[PDB]
């Protein structure tokens, strides 16, 4: 939703840090800086004006982009490292094990009956849960990208299944 | 399945048009832009501004991740064009023009100083290398009807 | 040759009396033995064309694109039962019909003697197309489409009729061998110079030139997939053996009035390339890549080299092959899709390994991977160009870089990535698809392997 | 063999006999004697087994003959037949030309690699022999275009004839 | 232990 | 800012769905459960021989590994490339050609017997 | 006519038998990277041989064994030549990848298709052989596009990668470009030259092949990523770590200096073609080294090594150096390899870690990954009397004793320079130093297929120069005495960088702060080229494609030029035509009007 | 770099140009001296295909060191004496080619005193 | 300071150094609440659709046809001639058309005035 000052901050210290752990690379550099760093944060914490205190964002800003690192570490697995989206091309769509030949299901014979108590559970769920997304509905339209709860019991909460039954971390 | 109205018309005149082609492109009176009225086509078409696929969330939970494309939601005229894969609109940490002047004065300074490099090359101390029975004339290309031409080397 | 219209002629009582579920067994296996007795027709005496007899005769040119649509002919049968399934029997049995008229008059077309008969079935093609395109088209365009193509093909084709009456009255015969052996020089009179064009722009529309090219990607995108391949494969090669045969009687005239329409190619096939980046439908992609190897075909043409030919007659062959393949793969991916749009279905690389292959080396050949026929068939007529005017180089040596860019964007976008979780209609690769790619793909790295035989005339 | 010198020209086979004096012995030696034993012993004996086998029945072919025809200048002006015959004639020279000058290609790049590095000292004299063949061919048969034929090579000869004609005649007085 | 594995239906 | 009670309950609710889920995913004794198949009695014999367990006998089951490797990877091609070759390749005009060898001064040529003639004396130089 | 043709030709066919056996389904898809690594090791083995009668005589034969066609007067055949160049080229590459895939074997252990990626390199050095073993252009051609579409694929091996590939896409646009020109060699050749076989155009003495050679070295350029179409490798880096140890690490990357050696016999004639190349090869030298100075990874670093390497590759060959280039091409192949799979080793280790920032005090927690990578480096950086040095020193000798440029020359000294300073800076980071990996320490390199294939590279690394040099016949003219400041001029360059690289190293330890550089920033951005040149032209060839050419003149202009306009203008006038009104009086009256319009208006009667 | 620097930032003339170098006749200047005698002979010198590269005065030297490495295997680390020689023999006629170069040096030096030594009488 | 990074045609202004996010105004916070409203009920319909279990096929998009007509039907019906639609036409579709046809005429006439004169080489091109 909205960016409250608070999160605007604690953005930038992340992005500055993060960026600082880049630029002094050995773990001792980076740990004074980066407790000098939290001192030069936390030291004036208590601007009064808010249009002052977002003036100071725009000068923490204005410098850390200034000096931001050319080259920022991003983890493998996470967006922008090199394992991001490494593992796509083997994940497959749950859907997919609907196809199988009747050989391929009875070569994975059990599996397939949890499939099917499973899919009993998502039938038996949809209209429990599209009834109960209905009567929680912000009155005439949506109005936040929240997902509405399973308040009653045994109720499979709304739009559940596509979460639970997302490709594993590790699909291979 | 899909009926006149969602299908893009005309470019709208009153605002009345311009609110109906807000909704008609799911989204608000504010967000729709239509695009410049100059013959080039568009029309009731809202401008999606330059931004490409790669400025958009990488959490946020994008009903087309491949692209972080979200439901329903209006697309680019050029969005294969401001895609994943190509072109790019994402800020980049150098300023724009400086580093197209360093790039541009860089290749300039290489072909530059090339240029007065080898109108004067560095060449050892050593005399002409000589070679046997007229510079190896008859051997490399020779016609042996027409007479070698002396080419031998004194002792040095 | 009617060793081969005779059976293609008796082939339509079979279908037209074959009860409700033998039409499609019947017609493709019959086909089959079609295509394996015009696989003969590929026996080619050293110099002298095969003269069968007055009115029929055949040469290096014509046998190659006999054969390859009398082998064609199973596969739109093949492809085409998929979206023909929900029809009446007497409403497929006329489809089957109308495929089969439309073979028949190529082969009268490939094997004619007289300029006129060939006129007369090489337009005659028209009306067998129209209905399909017409009536079994699927989208909305498609009674615009057929007015389309119709009218580019006639606004050339009446021009061609009246200077082929023309030279049948001053020359004496409209026969190739007495126009060939009997050829005299042409002088630089403008009505010469108007019987030139009145000669050449009928094929020119069918090649398709550029600038006039417009009933392609208004006509191959929305005719049915039987009909977008018969099109795409043979109809194109239509225009370019016709200007193969007329250029006999069309020089020395033709280098002074060979600049304007060169070069519309050579910049044509540039832009054609890029419209293919800049791309949103499959469909269109294929029709767009499908004008730029016909105008570097039209450039072979009108270079005359004997290189060129052989190049030409090459890229034509390779050229079917590779877009009936491309049109098959998109139409399977539509059909599974019911869209057409290039972004809808992306990422089945993973669901459709064997399509995702299909893909690869129809994207390949359409690339020109050496040392397939699309490559050699490209580059001689690179050489021949060279030989004529260096320049060209670039411009070539642009067009694969471009093509080679959307030869593999499409396969990015639409196998290569992640696929989109709405959808689910994917089923498992129907064995049908991947044996008519299979059926594509084999007989294109057989004639690889000995491109002897679709070297053309000139070898 | 099959081929004559006369046809394709070979240079004798000269081969040296190094002498190994070191103590070390050269091991590319034991490696021929081992490929002889178990490699061209058994494709040898397994050759003269099909030998024997295609020498129990050998059926006979010969070359087709080809009886001259009258040339394209005896040919009259617009007689269909003559000209065929003429036609045929020619295209057949030209193809018997064109390997002609594909042998005399094969013969001077096999003198480059027997010569080697010193195919430039040892290549010239069929350099020439190519080279003669190939312009002469250029004056003979090139520059007719994609419809060539009989008519259009007799009309660039006689452009070439009344080309040298004119100038021996201008030049020499 | 081994996860299960979610392929395309190879059979056909 | 905000793990609410009502986006708690969704979050452990789909946490025991799609554990369990996960413990689905999971296979069985039985899993994966392969169709009959035929064995033929020469691997039966091999892997009779890899049961035992001795020395010996591993290490002699893997030169036949590689012994089979030869005859049917590294043998079969000299048998046919060979036959290609010097029957039909070699019997045809320069598809083999091999330059002259370098042949120096003082070197014996077999058929000629001819020692090549020796060259001048060496300056005799010495550093 | 003896066994050499026969076992050459063997060694070739026998590693083709693999991918039939692939495809024909009847090899065991359990165990067929073993498969693999047999067929090719035993591969090796046949190939030493070849070497082995090349060494004692110095046979070199040209087989024609297959004709494919004959147009007239190009009679196109399947053929190979069998010389130095292919004839030792051989055994090295097929040592380098039986070592590098079973590293692979070990590394790449959690993909399912692992039985497609070992086919993959399979095909990869299928295309090589007939690419370095060619005989006519066109075989040439052949392997250069095999080995380009296969490297397409197999950098994006990992499809789900959209990076991956725009990085295969990136890559395949550069040789793209650069074979236009390998297009013109072959269309001048056939059409000037009339040959398509090297024997008839070296033989036929073309002394002016100027635009082929310019053809040929902008091939070269795409192919060995040269300046302008360099940075296509680092995008490639995004593949698998093995592909970079096969594909990109010597093999496909000197295809273009391979053409370029290939073709020396005329590359002599045309002095300016020397010159442009010296150019290419000294700044890819500089700014490939430069890069690689502040760039911070393993992986993209070891790739701007390898294109400087490249660099200076060629740069000999714009000295006339083929056979010292081509001999240099091995050591090229055996550490860059090495420490290639070195760090793969590392990234497995590390729970697949590939930014330096984020491992450190590796050296005793592994020694035997920490000797790989600091004898990689003492072969790369090239100290005496180990296989590294038996090219470089007499490469630097060859641009300091010879008619070159001042920056020519400068940029190899400097180069080496920088080449030596990221090879101690990777170390520091690395082994050297804290521990800076996750506390999870799961370093590990317990496995018999790592060790032995990177021990087999060691040994190649310790002895091969050694062995290679010693052996072959001097192909060019040593030099002897000769000013004694330009002899020692390589080692001290490498080693002031050293010192000046460990004092830079130990910048990051002493506790004054790092003001952000911009030149620091420049060489991270890769010298801004793929920051602007991979968005401005492309930028506007893709827009100009949508915007104007497929719409402002196919669906706009061409729509208006010919079939809209008559459509409207017959629309426009049958109205006109057909919109009378019906009454009879005036139909009447257009009667009567026509009457005496045809009797003597236009004069009809006359 | 020396006499490049005498040259480019000196005068031009001072040094020898690599080109024509030496600009006057080997028998002027020096005292009459004799043809380089050539030990190898051309059959000899193409009889074993050297590189035209390798063809220079001091090839002998080469041929014998191929005669007895041919000989010499698989032993590559013998006929070290031998390529010993063909380095001293190569050293001896970069001695030669060193000498043109101060030969022409030193001339033009002369030459210099020629020109504005007889110019002073102005 | 380091002068800030203007913005490029090929990269916009960073999200960090946006002065409106830092400006905030009452009506542009309401300007961005809206939006997530709608994007709010564009994604629910979107997951009762897409975790319907008798969802067969495809969630027909309607914003992806809308580009797609938009980019294919609109443009000749929404074209109207304007002095700046005929001057790009011209400029783009005839422009390079002399540029084209007078470089490859100037190198076909000038190579023919080498031939007919001898001055070009013709030793071994028996192949064209
Ligand atoms: C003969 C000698 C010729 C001159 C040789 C000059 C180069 C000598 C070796 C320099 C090695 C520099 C080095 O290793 O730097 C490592 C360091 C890595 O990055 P980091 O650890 O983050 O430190 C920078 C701040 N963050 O990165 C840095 O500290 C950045 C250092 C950049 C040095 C650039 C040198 C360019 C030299 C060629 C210029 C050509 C101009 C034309
Ligand atoms: C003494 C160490 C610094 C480097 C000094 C210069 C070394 C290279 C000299 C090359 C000279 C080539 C031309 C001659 O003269």
């Amino acid at each position: 939703a909205y960016l409250t000052h608070q999160q605007k901050v604690l953005r930038l210290y992340k992005r500055a840090l993060r960026h600082l752990e880049s630029w002094c690379v050995h773990r001792d550099k980076y740990r004074y800086f980066a407790c000098l760093m939290r001192a030069r944060f936390d030291e004036h914490k208590n601007e009064k004006d808010m249009v002052k205190a977002t003036q100071l964002l725009r000068q923490a800003e204005e410098e850390f982009w200034y000096g931001q690192h050319p080259q920022p570490y991003i983890f493998p697995e996470s967006p922008g490292g090199t394992s991001y989206e490494r593992y796509e091309c083997y994940k497959v769509p749950e859907w997919c094990l609907d196809d199988w030949h009747p050989s391929e299901k009875a070569m994975y014979p059990d599996y397939f009956a949890k499939r099917e108590q499973w899919k009993r559970l998502r039938r038996e769920s949809w209209e429990r849960e599209v009834k109960q997304l209905q009567e929680e509905t912000p009155p005439g339209g949506p109005r936040t990208e929240a997902l509405p709860p399973a308040r009653k019991e045994g109720d499979l909460p709304p739009l559940w299944w596509h979460i639970v039954t997302r490709p594993r971390e590790r699909p291979m | 399945h899909v009926t006149k109205d969602m299908f893009p018309g005309p470019y709208p005149k009153t605002p009345e048009e311009r609110a109906a082609a807000a909704k008609k492109y799911n989204m608000r009176v504010e967000d729709y832009e239509p695009y410049p009225d100059d013959g080039m086509g568009y029309g009731d078409y809202p401008k999606l501004p330059d931004r490409s696929q790669q400025e958009r969330d990488p959490w946020y939970d994008w009903d087309h991740p491949d692209l972080r494309l979200n439901w329903g939601e209006p697309i680019h005229w050029d969005l294969d064009m401001y895609i994943r894969n190509r072109v790019d609109t994402s800020p980049t940490p150098v300023s724009w023009n400086t580093m197209c002047k360093h790039l541009s004065g860089f290749v300039a300074f290489m072909l530059f100083m090339f240029w007065v490099g080898e109108i004067y090359p560095s060449y050892q101390p050593v005399g002409p290398k000589q070679y046997p029975y007229n510079d190896l004339y008859l051997e490399r290309g020779g016609d042996p009807t027409k007479e070698p031409e002396p080419v031998v080397h004194y002792e040095i | 040759m009617l060793k081969i219209i005779i059976p293609t002629t008796m082939l339509l009582p079979m279908t037209w009396m074959s009860k409700h579920n033998m039409i499609w067994i019947n017609a493709t296996v019959h086909s089959l033995l079609i295509s394996l007795i015009s696989l003969s027709l590929l026996n080619q005496l050293g110099e002298n064309s095969l003269n069968f007899s007055l009115t029929f005769f055949s040469d290096s040119l014509s046998a190659p694109l006999l054969v390859l649509t009398t082998w064609l002919l199973p596969l739109m049968l093949m492809a085409s039962q998929s979206h023909l399934s929900k029809e009446t029997t007497t409403r497929k049995k006329l489809y089957i019909t109308m495929l089969i008229l439309l073979q028949l008059f190529l082969i009268m077309t490939f094997t004619a003697t007289e300029l006129i008969l060939f006129y007369i079935l090489f337009e005659a093609t028209l009306v067998p197309t129209l209905i399909i395109i017409t009536r079994w088209g699927n989208q909305t365009e498609r009674l615009n489409a057929g007015l389309y193509f119709l009218f580019y093909t006639l606004a050339g084709s009446l021009p061609l009729l009246v200077a082929l009456v023309y030279i049948q009255n001053t020359t004496g015969s409209l026969n190739f061998l007495i126009i060939h052996y009997w050829s005299h020089p042409l002088s630089n009179s403008w009505s010469n110079i108007f019987m030139w064009l009145a000669c050449i722009m009928a094929f020119m529309v069918k090649m398709p030139l550029y600038g006039l090219h417009l009933w392609l990607p208004k006509a191959h995108v929305e005719a049915p997939i039987a009909g977008s391949m018969v099109l795409a494969a043979v109809l194109l090669k239509l225009g370019g053996y016709g200007m193969m045969r007329i250029t006999t009687i069309l020089n020395p005239l033709t280098n002074y009035m060979a600049y304007p329409f060169l070069m519309l190619s050579m910049w044509g096939m540039i832009m054609t390339s890029s419209i293919c980046l800049r791309q949103t439908d499959l469909k269109s992609l294929i029709a767009y890549s499908s004008v730029s190897h016909m105008a570097l075909v039209i450039v072979a043409i009108m270079i005359q080299t004997p290189w060129s030919f052989m190049g030409a007659t090459a890229l034509m062959i390779a050229h079917g092959l590779t877009s009936s393949m491309l049109f098959c793969l998109a139409n399977t991916n539509y059909e599974r899709v019911h869209s057409r749009t290039m972004i809808l279905a992306r990422g089945l690389q993973t669901l459709l390994p064997l399509m995702a292959t299909w893909w690869l080396m129809a994207s390949l050949t359409n690339l020109a991977l050496p040392p397939s026929i699309n490559l050699i068939g490209e580059l001689f007529i690179i050489t021949a160009s060279f030989s004529w005017s260096n320049i060209t180089i670039i411009l070539m040596g642009m067009n694969m870089m471009i093509t080679a860019l959307y030869s593999l964007y499409m396969l990015i976008t639409t196998q290569r990535g992640k696929y989109t979780h709405h959808i689910n209609n994917i089923k498992a690769s129907f064995t049908r698809e991947n044996a008519l790619m299979a059926l594509h793909i084999l007989p294109l790295l057989l004639l690889t392997l000995n491109p002897k035989m679709i070297l053309g005339p000139l070898y | 063999d099959s081929w004559d010198k006369d046809v394709y020209p070979e240079p004798p086979r000269r081969t040296p006999a190094p002498a190994p004096q070191t103590s070390l012995p050269n091991p590319v030696t034991y490696l021929t004697k081992i490929f002889d034993l178990l490699v061209d012993r058994p494709v040898t004996l397994a050759r003269e087994f099909i030998e024997q086998q295609h020498a129990k029945n050998r059926y006979y072919y010969y070359h087709r003959e080809f009886r001259r025809v009258p040339d394209i200048t005896e040919c009259e002006e617009k007689d269909i037949l003559c000209m065929f015959e003429a036609e045929m004639q020619w295209r057949r020279d030209y193809k018997v030309d064109q390997e002609i000058v594909n042998i005399i290609q094969e013969r001077l790049k096999a003198c480059q690699q027997r010569e080697g590095e010193s195919y430039r000292q040892n290549c010239a004299k069929e350099l020439e022999q190519f080279t003669q063949v190939s312009k002469a061919f250029q004056d003979r048969y090139s520059d007719l275009g994609a419809h060539y034929s009989a008519r259009k090579c007799l009309a660039k000869q006689k452009q070439r004839m009344l080309a040298e004609r004119k100038a021996a005649k201008e030049a020499a007085a | 232990k081994r996860l299960f594995i979610i392929k395309p239906s190879g059979f056909y | 800012s905000g793990y609410t009670p009502d986006e708690k309950l969704r979050l452990q609710q789909l946490r025991e769905l799609r554990r369990r889920w996960l413990k689905d995913q999971e296979l069985s004794p039985r899993e994966p459960v392969l169709p009959p198949r035929r064995v033929w009695p020469m691997e039966q014999f091999w892997n009779k021989f890899l049961q035992d367990g001795a020395p010996w006998k591993n290490v002699i089951y893997k030169t036949y590994r590689h012994s089979i490797f030869a005859v049917t990877h590294v043998l079969i091609p000299v048998w046919i490339i060979h036959y290609y070759l010097k029957y039909h390749v070699t019997a045809k005009p320069y598809t083999v050609v091999e330059r002259k060898p370098r042949i120096f001064p003082g070197d014996t040529i077999l058929e000629t017997g001819e020692v090549i003639p020796l060259m001048k004396e060496f300056p005799d130089q010495h550093h | 006519m003896n066994p050499f043709a026969s076992l050459t030709l063997t060694t070739l066919i026998i590693l083709t038998i693999p991918i039939m056996m692939s495809n024909s389904n009847i090899y065991k898809t359990n165990l067929y990277p073993n498969y693999v690594k047999t067929t090719v090791s035993y591969a090796f083995t046949l190939s030493l041989v070849p070497l082995l009668m090349f060494m004692h005589t110095g046979q070199e034969m040209i087989i024609s064994n297959w004709h494919w066609m004959t147009l007239q007067t190009v009679e196109l055949s399947l053929s190979f030549k069998m010389d130095y160049f292919s004839v030792m080229f051989i055994p090295v590459a097929l040592f380098v990848t039986w070592s590098i895939m079973e590293f692979s074997m070990w590394y790449m252990h959690s993909d399912p298709f692992i039985n497609r990626f070992f086919k993959y390199l399979v095909l990869f050095l299928i295309t090589m052989m007939i690419l370095v073993t060619a005989n006519n252009l066109f075989q040439l051609f052949i392997g250069w596009e095999g080995v380009g579409i296969m490297s397409f694929l197999l950098i994006g091996w990992w499809h789900g990668r959209t990076d991956a590939n725009t990085a295969a896409l990136q890559a395949i646009l550069y040789n793209r470009i650069g074979d236009i020109g390998f297009v013109l060699s072959m269309a001048w050749f056939l059409t000037h030259s009339n040959a398509w076989d090297l024997q008839q155009i070296f033989m036929l003495n073309n002394e002016c092949p100027n635009m082929p050679l310019i053809g040929l070295l902008l091939a070269a350029a795409g192919k060995s990523a040269q300046f302008g179409l360099h940075p296509w490798l680092p995008s490639a880096m995004e593949g698998p770590t093995p592909v970079s140890a096969l594909l990109h690490s010597s093999t496909m990357v000197v295809a273009g200096v391979f053409l370029l050696i290939r073709f020396y016999p005329l590359m002599e004639t045309n002095k300016l073609v020397q010159t442009m190349t010296l150019c290419l090869g000294a700044i890819t030298t500089l700014f490939t080294a430069l890069c690689a100075i502040t760039q911070n990874d393993i992986k993209k670093i070891v790739a701007f090594s390898t294109s400087s390497q490249l660099g200076l590759m060629m740069v000999t060959i714009g000295i006339n150096q083929p056979h010292l280039a081509f001999l240099h091409i091995c050591m090229h192949a055996f550490f860059k390899a090495m420490l290639f799979m070195c760090s793969g080793s590392i990234i497995h280790s590390l729970n697949d870690e590939q930014d330096i920032r984020k491992m450190g005090g590796l050296y005793k927690a592994m020694p035997f990954t920490t000797t790989a990578l600091i004898i990689g480096s003492l072969a790369l950086t090239g100290m005496p009397y180990l296989t590294g040095f038996y090219s470089k020193d007499l490469i630097i000798e060859a641009v300091n004793m010879s008619y070159t440029n001042a920056w020519a020359l400068l940029m190899t000294l400097i180069a080496t320079s920088l080449t030596a300073a990221y090879s101690t800076r990777i170390i520091f980071f690395a082994f050297l130093g804290k521990p800076r990996f996750p506390p999870l320490v799961l370093i590990n390199e317990n496995n018999p297929l790592l060790i032995n294939s990177i021990k087999r590279l060691l040994i190649g690394s310790i002895f091969a120069g050694f062995i290679i040099s010693n052996n072959i016949p001097p192909m060019t003219v040593p030099n002897t005495t000769m000013p004694l400041y330009m002899k020692m001029t390589a080692l001290i360059v490498t080693i002031m960088g050293f010192m000046l690289a460990l004092e830079l190293n130990n910048t990051t330890y002493y506790l004054k702060f790092k003001y952000p550089s911009q030149t620091y920033k420049f060489s991270n951005m890769l010298g801004y080229y793929p920051s602007i040149m991979h968005r401005l032209p492309t930028y506007h060839n893709l827009s100009m494609s949508q915007k104007s050419a497929s719409s402002l003149l196919d669906l706009i202009w061409l729509e208006t030029i010919l079939p809209k306009t008559t459509s409207f203008i017959q629309m426009k006038m049958s109205i006109m035509v057909s919109n009378q009104k019906g009454l009879i009086k005036l139909y009447f009256l257009s009667f009567l009007i026509t009457i005496m319009i045809s009797m003597t208006l236009f004069n009809y009667h006359e | 770099g020396a006499h490049l620097a005498r040259r480019y930032l000196g005068d031009a003339s001072k040094e020898p140009d690599p080109l024509r170098m030496p600009t006057f006749p080997p028998d002027y200047g020096f005292p009459e001296r004799k043809e380089r005698e050539m030990v190898a002979t051309q059959q000899e010198m193409n009889d074993a295909q050297l590189m035209l590269q390798q063809r220079d005065y001091c090839a002998h030297y080469l041929i014998q060191l191929l005669k007895c490495k041919r000989d010499s295997f698989p032993n590559f680390l013998a006929c070290k004496h031998e390529q010993h020689d063909w380095d001293y023999c190569e050293h001896l006629d970069y001695v030669k080619r060193m000498k043109e170069f101060e030969r022409e040096r030193r001339l033009l030096q002369r030459k210099k005193r020629r020109e504005q030594r007889e110019a002073e009488m102005a | 300071s380091f002068p800030k990074y203007k913005p490029s045609r090929l990269a916009t202004l960073p999200a960090t150094l946006d002065p409106a996010e830092y400006d905030i105004s009452p009506e542009t916070r309401k300007a961005q609440a809206e939006r997530l409203a709608i994007r709010s009920r564009l994604k629910r319909e979107y997951l009762l659709q897409y975790n319907d279990p008798n969802r067969l096929g495809v969630i027909e998009d309607p914003a992806l046809i809308r580009w797609t007509y938009a980019r294919s039907a609109n443009i000749y019906p929404n074209f109207r001639p304007t002095p700046k639609t005929s001057l790009l036409g011209a400029l783009f579709g005839i422009g390079p058309l002399f540029f084209w046809y007078y470089v490859f005429k100037t190198d076909r006439d000038k190579k023919e005035k080498l031939i007919q004169e001898g001055k070009l080489d013709q030793t071994f091109n028996i192949s064209y």
